């Protein structure tokens, strides 16, 4: 739903401008969490394994 | 000679490999996936135009 | 079955390509467990002898 909204919103942002740039595709690449908190994210999974 | 120029666009299937990358699942489980994609030039004119200079 | 499936899937995977490569045989070599758990896997067998 974001790639749809951000693509639609970006187009609306450049409508008044009237520039001749045409949007072809909006392809989301990555959403990784901050590296500082990545450590805890993996530990939560390891805890499940430790529980078992 | 010297007036016409020819651009050679390969019609053989191209192989594109993707390096290791991280993906987020529905349960926030980080995964490591190694994958490759294979494509072929369908419209040599358009591909050359879109990919200006016919560069793979 | 793993060799059979991998051989059949490999052929289906390369059918569209039209390459001139022909698959002759798929001979499975090994399926040994991870070296980290291999230690216990060996102990499990040693335990049988210890039990006897």
């Amino acid at each position: 739903v974001i790639r749809s909204d951000t693509q639609r919103e970006l187009e609306e942002t450049i409508r008044p401008y009237d520039m001749g740039i045409t949007l072809l595709d909006v392809n989301f690449q990555a959403a990784r969490p901050p590296e500082e908190v990545k450590a805890a994210f993996d530990d939560a999974i390891a805890a499940r394994e430790n529980e078992q | 000679p010297f007036i016409e120029t020819v651009k050679m666009l390969d019609a053989r299937i191209q192989t594109m490999d993707n390096q290791a990358d991280r993906f987020v699942t529905k349960e926030k489980k980080d995964l490591i996936v190694d994958s490759y994609i294979k494509w072929r030039i369908s419209d040599f004119s358009r591909y050359y135009l879109a990919t200006g200079g016919g560069d793979i």
